[PDB]
């Protein structure tokens, strides 16, 4: 068991900081790096509702998922390509991703959002 | 004067005459501001280009996420582009009776949205079709 830092939450394998701060996509990513942590990489639908049941819900947060144009293609900050958790929309409106109330979907990068950075474990 | 500029979106290139494309979000106007307990005052402005430069039209939809995931649209609103002039607002439609407390409304000069944080509902956000005109449309 890992200790978890200073009014971060803890569940499985991973350390979850939620902002009460809005910006793009791109400068939300930058905040998670400056903490030493990455945007949401949501492993399954378990960790997805229990920060649903801890965070105020109903607002966008910024994931670490993206339409990124090198690959082009839906993948995670992590470098995992994205599979059917599904993105919901009707139209192509965005190439960034956000949990939003409890679905996700697509949003464009340039948006106000806050997002949830999270600090995994990969070994000893 | 006009400087063509695309930065409401950083992955898709603007629709090329006479083509269009879905544009979903909102910019915190005032986000240095809003960033640093108290109610405070945002502004949201649409994805909307000030310096688009092309005959283009802006149609979008405004809506709110409440307390128990409903998506509630609020309002309409138009712009209009020109390869001569800056984007100018051209016109709002709300929904009456107004469906959302006094905590949010929309100004009429720009197409601002106005909000208050202690708000019982999520910041608005903007479902945009911009259709870029012709040549002579
Ligand atoms: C990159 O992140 C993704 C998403 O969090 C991880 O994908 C999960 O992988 C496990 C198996 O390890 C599956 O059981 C889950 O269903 C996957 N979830 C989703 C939503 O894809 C992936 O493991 C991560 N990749 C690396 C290399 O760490
Ligand atoms: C963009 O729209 C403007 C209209 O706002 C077009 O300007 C007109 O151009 C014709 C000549 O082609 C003139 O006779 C009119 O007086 C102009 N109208 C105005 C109100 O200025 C312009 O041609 C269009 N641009 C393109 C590339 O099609
Ligand atoms: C929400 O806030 C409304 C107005 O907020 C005002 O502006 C801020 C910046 C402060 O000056 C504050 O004192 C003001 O009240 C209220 O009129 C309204 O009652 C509030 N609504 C709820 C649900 O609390």
């Amino acid at each position: 068991k890992l200790e978890c830092p200073q009014d971060w939450l803890s569940h499985r394998d991973k350390c979850f900081h939620v902002s009460q701060v809005s910006n793009t996509w791109k400068e939300g990513r930058i905040d998670c790096d400056k903490k030493g942590a990455t945007l949401l990489l949501i492993q399954d639908q378990e960790e997805l509702r229990f920060l649903l049941d801890s965070i105020e819900k109903y607002n966008s947060f910024w994931i670490g998922l993206s339409y990124t144009l090198t690959d082009m293609n839906w993948k995670w900050i992590n470098g995992t390509a994205f599979n059917s958790l599904k993105i919901t929309g009707v139209t192509e409106n965005g190439s960034c991703a956000a949990i939003s109330g409890e679905k996700v979907t697509s949003e464009g990068c340039s948006s106000d959002n806050r997002w949830i950075c999270q600090k995994e474990l990969n070994g000893t | 004067s006009c400087v063509k500029k695309f930065t409401v979106s950083e992955r898709r290139p603007p629709p090329e005459p006479g083509k269009c494309m879905s544009l979903l979000g909102s910019t915190l106007v005032n986000k240095q501001a809003a960033n640093k307990p108290v109610t405070i005052l945002k502004i949201f402005r649409c994805p909307v280009e000030e310096y688009l430069c092309m005959n283009a039209t802006w149609s979008g939809r405004l809506f709110v996420r409440t307390q128990d995931n409903r998506e509630i649209i609020f309002g309409n609103i138009s712009f209009t582009s020109t390869d001569s002039s800056p984007t100018t607002l051209t016109g709002i439609s709300t929904l009456k009776p107004w469906p959302l407390s006094s905590d949010l409304w929309i100004h009429s000069g720009t197409g601002d949205i106005y909000m208050f944080s202690n708000a019982s509902f999520s910041d608005p956000k903007c479902y945009i079709t911009l259709c870029v005109l012709r040549k002579n449309a």
